[PDB]
């Protein structure tokens, strides 16, 4: 019984990943004024199927690799931290309710990193590593302030656990005395999944560029499986719904909606501006975001203090 | 909003740990006829099984006090099958 | 290096030296060795050469494994008694692991292999930093578990130290490496009568300090990091030959000088115990180091050398070199043997 | 014990994946290929600089880790110390990155 | 004071909101009213067992029963 | 040296970690508390020489409270002997110790 | 005491100073957008920096100019359409202009 | 025009809806009708176990209430 | 089999060890490193350290070894291995033979050879994690260990500024 | 005692013969000592867990973070290596035996 909850966990989070990449298709089609998918499915239903089914049967590359057993150990390691983010995720119950979710999803978004440096290290191309090593530091950086905006956020919430935040927001969104936190937040999300204005993946070629078809379509649905993730973290952590415990489908519903609409929000976000480049973005880290976001965790430290607000240890 | 409600918070807080608080003697209880119950029926089958063995005393402390020591987790369920056993050692760690 | 932060990193190794001085728990002697060596790496790389790069690394190999093995030792000790106190240890393995560890960190034998090497890629300073304070906070850790220490493991290293640094000091023309394996010998000299009487460990320690104080700072007013450096010294000032002469001939132990005033105690703290034969060859060795500082200063210090016409341009000009301390220090490091009862305020 | 169950389901779907990726087009004989980077074969020279970030975020890293029991420390009673020894970490969090900054630590990846 | 405050304003109002809400998250815990509050808040709150006392004979400010006028209270809590 | 600056400033740096029976928060004991304040509190004073000789008592049962070295001794006593009467056929375990009885409270 | 194996050590500098015993060149050709077509780049790096940039060209000479001189007016008018391919009509006016 | 990105938007919805709703008809039906018992910390971990001790039939959340007692 | 899941991650550790400290290059030193590092940290999680365990994944493989991977990714671009990794894996499965054919062995000190399942205690913490609120007493009790820590880390900030800069 | 413990001190004696006689990449020597601090991490956490001593649960964070920047302290030497030879091969820090 158990193992059918992981599975109608594990499952729809691959087909949703599979359909983001049709929204994300059709939203930017429409937003530059033209159409996205619409002919090889009704409504282009049909495009995400006829892509995946395409790169699994193209020929993969199996390079000269430097090692071909961290070649193999990337996709594993990008999928299984991919799928493990989810599972202690309170929609409203979690497949896995822990004591220290949050932590918890910090420390293996932490580990998703090794999936960015091996695939750096299978490809011979230096220039490869070089992007590898750019994209490692780009993810670490903002590592920081996840972590420093999630500890001043858990200070009003009270413990680690994921669950306790839906009791946190059941009067006001959690966005309302913390959106300083939920804007460098959001945007640091936004760097982590290697997600535009922060990629650079694309042009001055990317650490996934000796990958094709075999591997890639895994990689690319692994970091989409991020993407959702982060966002439904995100509507977790700020915008807090609603919770009938006779009724947990309107939790559900409820952060469905939420968590679409701020995907779609990265989708309108990577259609409206420009790249970084690479120290601009290091510059809005360790010189902007950094400052502020140690300022406002002094603030969360001494103001639950100060209005006698300090949340409750259970 | 926040102050309000975790204030409120604190209070259901305090409540919750006042109802564990009237349990607790009951609770207390319990768990000393609970400990005391698994000791002597250790006791009783030790007294059954270490008859062949020469020298033996059978409920021998091994500490030279006799201030009462709490029970540890193996000499309670070392007896036991590992069902049990692995349910009073891992149960709550393994708890979902 | 900006003086502002070479002040705030030497107030660091004072800190960590004091951490370990002063605290109870064995997590923050720990600490305090860990901030010290953190903290003494820029100390060694003031020049920003090689050899001091070298020099760091073989010396942050070194503490870190000593490091670890303390902590190990620490957490034996955590198994076997329950509590963190610094004070004597409740396990043989502990303690032994603990002896090893502070001898990898004073560069006590078999463990010597580094202190020769570090000494010499780094500047004079940085050198006499190394060989005066870096020996105080394993030496005070060495005074409070002692009631735990193996003897036949502390004499071990003890005498094979001595020997080690008697033996190795023979060869050297390098004043950096002659200072080394001095310390190596002066400290087999503290560790051995440690068991018996700490007070002349300690005495043993400041007389020890005084005198390398003296040398090193002897070196960095002359500039001369050489044997034959050295000898070009009389033609240029010839008062630090003769300062150079008498605090070479106290290390060694000759009387009526102040650095024989410990090893004499020493040996005087010894025989109390009924030890004959272990201060008997212990001395003896100590007259090997003696001996090639008696080498070291007849052949290479007195009798007067052949110059280079440069000099003649040096004698235009005194030393501006601060030098701090130096008077003071020479007249401790030669002329204290007669209040040799000072000894009791280190009790 | 559902935890670790539901981790090696993961990691079993993540290498049944993999493995039919990397050999259900292996079915294949396309065709053999000899195939004979905008660096041809000179070696890699070192950033400092990547370095240097890396490293600004280990010691980062770290004054997170000893930050990370703050909502938990909320909860003493000796909360004078707790608040002045939570802003004194934060203060020396901020004067590392001041002094990170100031001596041009933060510069060509600013 | 005024002619530095705006040219910094100007230049790095990053840098001025950081330090305008770090000062403020430093000095505004001694100037609130409510700090008292939160220390009580955090002992009134009872984690272990109020573990009774040997009635010795003469200890009246000590209750007989949890509904006893004597004793601690919270109602400083329940109005706030 | 232990140049005590804590008790000369008389100021609290690191006492408190430094033993079980200290202030705990919440007021949680250790395992062996009782042992570790009986060989403490039987220790105190009286210098290590004569402690090592005097408190040998308090001090084997507070190490064996830590390694339960002499508890796992005797449980490997008993469950041996019970193993080699279940394999010789000479013992049967009761209800209560195969799980057959609805536990009490 | 120099023996057969300590007979190779020559003494440290005075300065106690060994000698310390380059930069990136990349080649950015013909497989990429952001340069607006047929370009190889040399690029000389520091690091971040460009110490130098040399743009190999040609990928798309086609010898216009001596295909013009064996065609007559008319029939070299719509070689000037395909140089600059985004300007069409201005270079047709620049070589009706000249004519 | 723009309702036609809906379709791919309702389907990723369903597929965010499918794991929530899943999870929460789960933890009804393996728990007698009712949540998934939280335990956290070691207090409820003993409440939960001795619920599974005084319902008799080895599940803690068989409930068992003033018809117990005589 | 589940009772002896500690000691089972236990002998992985160690095999773990033996699997990087072989040496066959940073690179699979690194890994070997990272594995066993989750496999202790299965460890102590198994002991209800849950704080720390995840102070393993944050700090050590999240935050330390990515650094490590990084220096070796770009600064670093048999027989001794292998008979190294051979040599101490033979050990270990002996040393394994040995407790769990006799239950009690002697290298340096006695161990036991049953699980250590019976060491635990039997009782309840009510409302917290003791390991948590022993965290949390950093900040209220740990005045000068936070002290000391937080100076060390600005002079390591420093003392990394200093050495790297070559000037 | 607890068996546990003897494979985490195995563990631990492993990667100190790893780190003391191989004359390798210094990175190796470097992953060696870390591997000596996690098996001190995880000693130190099952006896604390163990012991229920709960003011030294801040104990192994403190053994992490000191030792954490201590291994970043060793990396910025491999680093100044690595910009003198090109390589972190320890044979090539021999200027100092003459
Ligand atoms: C207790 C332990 C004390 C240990 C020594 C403490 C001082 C030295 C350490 C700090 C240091 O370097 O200070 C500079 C240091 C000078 O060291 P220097 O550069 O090597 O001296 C060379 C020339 O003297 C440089 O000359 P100048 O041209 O710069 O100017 C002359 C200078 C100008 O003087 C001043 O300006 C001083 C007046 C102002 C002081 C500050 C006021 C604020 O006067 C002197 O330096 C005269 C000699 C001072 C005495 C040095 C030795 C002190 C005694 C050491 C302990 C001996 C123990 C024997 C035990 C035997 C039995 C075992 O000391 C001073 O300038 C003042 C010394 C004051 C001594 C106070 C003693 C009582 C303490 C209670
Ligand atoms: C989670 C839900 C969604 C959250 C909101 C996000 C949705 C909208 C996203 C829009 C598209 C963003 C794409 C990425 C853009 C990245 C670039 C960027 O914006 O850089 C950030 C820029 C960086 O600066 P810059 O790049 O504009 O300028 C260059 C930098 N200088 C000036 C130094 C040369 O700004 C910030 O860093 C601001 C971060 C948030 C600040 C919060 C301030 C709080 C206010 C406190 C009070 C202040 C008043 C005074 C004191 C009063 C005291 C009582
Ligand atoms: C995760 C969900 C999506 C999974 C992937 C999509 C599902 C379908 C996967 C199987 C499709 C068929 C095999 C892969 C595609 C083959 C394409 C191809 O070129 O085939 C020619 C190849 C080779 O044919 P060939 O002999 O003409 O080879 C051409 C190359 N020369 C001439 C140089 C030798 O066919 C195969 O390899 C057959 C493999 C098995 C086919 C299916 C068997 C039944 C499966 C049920
Ligand atoms: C810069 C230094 C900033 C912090 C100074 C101490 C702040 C404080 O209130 O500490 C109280 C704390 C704790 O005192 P307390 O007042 O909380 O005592 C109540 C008792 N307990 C803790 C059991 C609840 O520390 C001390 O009093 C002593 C230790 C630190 C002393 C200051 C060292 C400064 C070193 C500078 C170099
Ligand atoms: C190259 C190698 C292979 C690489 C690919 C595969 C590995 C990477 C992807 C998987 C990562 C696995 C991470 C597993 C542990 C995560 C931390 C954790 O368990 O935290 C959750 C929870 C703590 O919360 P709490 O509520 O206190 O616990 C219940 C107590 N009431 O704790 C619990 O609930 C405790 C439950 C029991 C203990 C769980 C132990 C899990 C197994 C150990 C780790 C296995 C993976 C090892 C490799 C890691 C990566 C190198
Ligand atoms: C029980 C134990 C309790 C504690 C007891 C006390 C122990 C004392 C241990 C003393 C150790 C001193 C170490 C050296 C001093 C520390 C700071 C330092 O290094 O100063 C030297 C300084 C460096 O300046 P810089 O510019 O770098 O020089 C390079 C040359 N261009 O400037 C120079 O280089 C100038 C040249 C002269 C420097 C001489 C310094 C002498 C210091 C030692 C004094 C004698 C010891 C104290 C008395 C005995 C105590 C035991
Ligand atoms: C006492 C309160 C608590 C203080 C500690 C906590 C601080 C929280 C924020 C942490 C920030 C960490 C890093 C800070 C570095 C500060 C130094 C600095 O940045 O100087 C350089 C800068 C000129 O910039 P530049 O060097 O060119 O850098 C590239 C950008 N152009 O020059 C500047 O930007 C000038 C900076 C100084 C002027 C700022 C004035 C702000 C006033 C706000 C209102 C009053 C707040 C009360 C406190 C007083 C603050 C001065
Ligand atoms: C959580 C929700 C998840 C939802 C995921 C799925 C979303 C999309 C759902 C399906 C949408 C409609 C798809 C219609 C496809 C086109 C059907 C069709 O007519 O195909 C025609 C083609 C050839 O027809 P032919 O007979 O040759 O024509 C000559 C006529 N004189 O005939 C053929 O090609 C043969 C028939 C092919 C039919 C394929 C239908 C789609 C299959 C998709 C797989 C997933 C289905 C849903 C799974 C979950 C529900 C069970
Ligand atoms: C996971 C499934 C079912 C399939 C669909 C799919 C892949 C793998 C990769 C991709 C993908 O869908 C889209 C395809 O088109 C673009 C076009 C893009 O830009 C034009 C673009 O920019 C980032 C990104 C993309 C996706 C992309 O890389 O596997
Ligand atoms: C070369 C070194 C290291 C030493 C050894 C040495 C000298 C200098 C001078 C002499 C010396 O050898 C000694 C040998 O034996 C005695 C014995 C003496 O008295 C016992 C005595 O009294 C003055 C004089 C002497 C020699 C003497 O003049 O420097």
């Amino acid at each position: 019984m158990f193992m059918i909850n992981v599975l109608t966990l594990i499952i729809p989070i691959l087909l949703a990943v599979a359909f983001l990449t049709l929204v994300e298709r059709k939203v930017l089609g429409y937003m530059q004024f033209r159409k996205g998918p619409n002919v090889v499915g009704p409504y282009g239903l049909l495009q995400p199927i006829a892509d995946a089914i395409k790169l699994f049967i193209k020929e993969p590359l199996r390079p000269a690799t430097s090692s071909i057993s961290m070649f193999i150990l990337a996709p594993i390691l990008a999928l299984t931290l991919a799928l493990t983010m989810w599972i202690p995720l309170p929609m409203p119950y979690p497949l896995i309710n822990m004591n220290l979710g949050v932590l918890f999803m910090l420390a293996m978004s932490s580990l998703a990193v090794y999936s960015i440096l091996w695939s750096g290290w299978a490809s011979n191309s230096k220039y490869a590593l070089i992007g590898a090593l750019r994209a490692v530091a780009q993810t670490i950086s903002y590592e920081v302030t996840l972590a420093i905006i999630l500890l001043s956020v858990l200070l009003m919430n009270g413990s680690f656990t994921l669950s306790t935040l839906i009791i946190t927001q059941e009067q006001v969104w959690l966005i309302f005395p913390a959106w300083p936190l939920a804007m460098m937040w959001f945007i640091s999300t936004l760097a982590e999944t290697n997600r535009a204005p922060f990629d650079l993946t694309e042009g001055e070629s990317g650490f996934n560029v000796e990958y094709a078809a075999g591997p890639f379509a895994l990689f690319f649905m692994a970091e989409y499986a991020n993407i959702i993730m982060m966002n439904i973290f995100t509507t977790t952590l700020f915008l807090g719904a609603f919770h009938n415990p006779y009724m947990p489908e309107l939790y559900t519903i409820n952060f469905t909606i939420k968590s679409l609409l701020l995907s779609i929000t990265f989708l309108w976000i990577r259609a409206s501006y420009p790249r970084f480049r690479y120290d601009q973005l290091m510059h809005l880290l360790w010189k902007n975001f950094l400052p502020l976001t140690l300022a406002l965790c002094m603030w969360h430290v001494s103001l639950p203090i100060l209005l006698s607000s300090i949340p409750p240890q259970t | 909003s926040m102050m309000r409600w975790n204030r409120e918070r604190r209070r259901l807080q305090i409540e919750d740990f006042e109802a564990r608080i009237a349990l607790m003697p009951l609770l207390q209880a319990e768990k000393d006829r609970r400990v005391l119950q698994m000791l002597r029926e250790n006791l009783e089958e030790e007294a059954t099984i270490m008859k062949d063995v020469p020298g033996w005393k059978v409920g021998e402390s091994v500490f030279h006090t006799t201030r009462w020591v709490t029970p540890m987790m193996g000499e309670l369920y070392g007896l036991r099958t590992g069902e049990e056993i692995l349910s009073s050692t891992y149960g709550f760690i393994w708890y979902t | 290096m900006n003086p502002i932060i070479l002040i705030i990193i030497l107030m660091t190794v004072m800190l960590g030296t004091i951490i370990v001085m002063i605290s109870t728990h064995w997590l923050l002697i720990w600490i305090g060795f860990e901030m010290n060596m953190l903290a003494i790496i820029p100390i060694m790389m003031k020049k920003h050469n090689p050899r001091a790069t070298e020099a760091s690394t073989k010396y942050f190999l070194t503490q870190s494994t000593a490091s670890m093995l303390l902590m190990m030792a620490i957490i034996i000790n955590l198994m076997f008694s329950g509590q963190w106190t610094v004070m004597k240890l409740f396990n043989p393995m502990a303690s032994m692991l603990m002896t090893m560890a502070l001898a990898m960190k004073l560069g006590m034998a078999p463990f010597h292999f580094w202190v020769p090497e570090v000494t010499q890629g780094i500047p004079l300073s940085s050198g006499l930093i190394l060989l005066t304070w870096q020996k105080l906070a394993p030496m005070s850790v060495l005074y409070q578990i002692l009631p735990s220490i193996n003897l036949d493991l502390i004499l071990t290293l003890s005498i094979l130290s001595i020997t080690i640094g008697g033996w190795g000091g023979l060869n050297q023309t390098q004043l950096r490496k002659i200072m080394a394996y001095s310390s190596i010998a002066h400290m087999g000299w503290m560790t051995a009568v440690l068991l018996y009487n700490p007070t002349m460990t300690l005495l043993n320690l400041i007389i020890y300090i005084i005198m390398t104080s003296t040398m090193f700072t002897l070196f960095m007013a002359n500039s001369t990091t050489t044997t034959l450096s050295l000898s070009h010294t009389w033609n240029k000032a010839p008062i630090m030959t003769i300062l150079v002469l008498i605090t070479l001939l106290s290390m060694g132990g000759l009387p009526p000088l102040s650095g024989f005033m410990p090893k004499w105690m020493i040996i005087q703290e010894m025989t109390k115990n009924d030890s004959i034969i272990l201060p008997t060859l212990m001395a003896i060795t100590a007259l090997l180091n003696l001996y090639f500082y008696m080498r070291l200063t007849y052949s290479t210090a007195l009798t007067m050398f052949p110059s280079t016409n440069n000099m003649k341009m040096k004698w235009q000009f005194p030393t501006t070199k601060r030098m701090t301390l130096l008077p003071t220090m020479t007249v401790l490091s030669t002329m204290l043997l007669p209040l040799t009862p000072i000894l009791s305020i280190l009790e | 014990m559902n935890l670790m169950i539901t981790l090696l389901t993961n990691f079993t779907l993540a290498t049944l994946l993999v493995t039919i990726a990397f050999w259900l087009p292996q079915l294949n004989v396309y065709s053999e290929k000899t195939s004979p980077d905008p660096m041809g074969s000179a070696r890699l020279p070192f950033s400092m600089k990547f370095f240097l970030v890396a490293i600004t975020f280990l010691l980062f890293d770290l004054e997170i880790a000893l930050l990370l029991p703050l909502p938990w420390a909320s909860q003493t009673t000796n909360l004078n110390t707790m608040l002045t020894m939570a802003l004194l970490l934060i203060f020396l969090l901020a004067v590392s990155l001041a002094y990170e900054w100031t001596q041009k630590g933060l510069e060509w990846t600013e | 004071v005024a002619a530095f405050l705006k040219n910094v304003w100007a230049k790095e109002p990053v840098l001025v909101a950081s330090f305008a809400i770090a000062g403020l998250a430093v000095i505004l815990p001694t100037l609130s009213p409510y700090t008292k509050y939160s220390l009580m808040i955090n002992r009134a709150t009872p984690y272990n067992y109020p573990v009774p006392l040997r009635d010795d004979g003469n200890m009246p400010d000590v209750p007989s029963h949890p509904q006893d006028p004597q004793g601690p209270s919270l109602e400083w809590l329940k109005r706030l | 040296p232990f140049f005590d600056v804590q008790k000369k400033l008389g100021v609290d740096l690191d006492h408190w970690m430094t033993i079980q029976s200290a202030e705990q928060p919440h007021r949680i004991p250790a395992r062996c508390h009782a042992f570790e304040k009986e060989w403490i509190e039987c220790a105190h004073g009286i210098g290590s020489i004569r402690a090592e000789k005097e408190c040998k008592i308090e001090f084997e049962d507070f190490r064996e409270c830590l390694l339960r070295q002499k508890t796992m001794k005797r449980l490997n006593a008993i469950k041996r002997q019970r193993d080699k009467l279940i394999k010789e056929g000479k013992y049967t375990p009761p209800p209560h110790h195969s799980g057959q009885e609805d536990l009490r409270p | 005491y120099p023996t057969k194996e300590t007979a190779h050590w020559k003494p440290p500098p005075w300065n106690d100073v060994d000698p310390p015993k380059s930069n990136l060149t990349l080649n950015f050709g013909p497989q990429h957008p952001a340069a607006h077509g047929v370009l190889r780049l040399v690029m000389e790096l520091s690091g971040e920096m460009v110490r130098k940039c040399d743009p190999h060209i040609g990928l798309l000479h086609r010898g216009t100019e001596k295909l013009i001189e064996y065609k007559t007016y008319l029939q070299a008018l719509p070689y000037f359409d395909r140089l600059d391919y985004v300007s069409m009509m201005c270079n047709e006016q620049a070589y009706s202009l000249a004519v | 025009m723009w309702f036609e990105v809906l379709p791919g938007i309702a389907v990723m919805g369903v597929c965010l809806f499918i794991p929530g709703m899943a999870t929460a008809r789960i933890h009804r039906f393996s728990n007698g009708g009712r949540e998934k018992r939280v335990a956290h910390y070691s207090y409820q971990w003993y409440l939960m176990e001795r619920d599974r001790r005084v319902s008799g039939v080895n599940r803690y959340y068989v409930s068992k209430g003033l018809e117990n007692i005589d | 089999m589940m009772t002896y899941i500690v000691f089972i991650l236990s002998i992985i550790f160690v095999m773990g060890f033996v699997g990087f400290s072989s040496k066959p290059s940073p690179i699979y030193g690194g890994l070997g490193l990272i594995v066993s590092g989750g496999v202790g940290c299965g460890i102590v999680l198994n002991f209800g350290g849950s704080f720390l365990g995840l102070m393993v994944f944050l700090i050590y493989l999240g935050g330390m070894m990515v650094v490590f991977g990084y220096t070796t990714a770009m600064a670093t671009e048999n027989k001794v291995v292998l008979g190294t990794f051979i040599t101490g894996l033979l050990m270990e499965f002996l040393m394994v033979y040995y407790v769990l054919k006799d239950k009690e062995v002697e290298i340096v000190f006695k161990f036991n050879g049953m699980g250590d399942w019976v060491i635990y205690d039997t009782g309840d913490s009510g409302f917290f994690s003791e390991e948590a609120m022993g965290i949390a007493a950093l900040y209220s009790y740990g005045t000068w260990l936070v002290i000391v820590t937080g100076w060390s880390l600005l002079i390591g900030v420093v003392v990394i500024m200093e050495i790297t800069r070559g000037n | 005692m607890s068996l546990v413990y003897m494979n985490i001190m195995m563990a631990f004696t492993v990667s100190l013969t790893g780190l003391l006689m191989y004359r390798s990449h210094l990175m190796s020597s470097l992953l060696c000592l870390e591997g000596m601090m996690l098996s001190l991490f995880i000693l130190a956490t099952l006896m604390i867990l163990n012991s229920h001593f709960t003011l030294a649960s801040m104990m192994p964070i403190i053994l992490l973070v000191f030792a954490a920047c201590e291994a970043a302290l060793g990396l910025s030497l491999l680093v100044m290596v690595s910009n003198t030879y090109g390589t972190d091969y320890v044979q090539n820090l021999n200027l100092l035996q003459c």
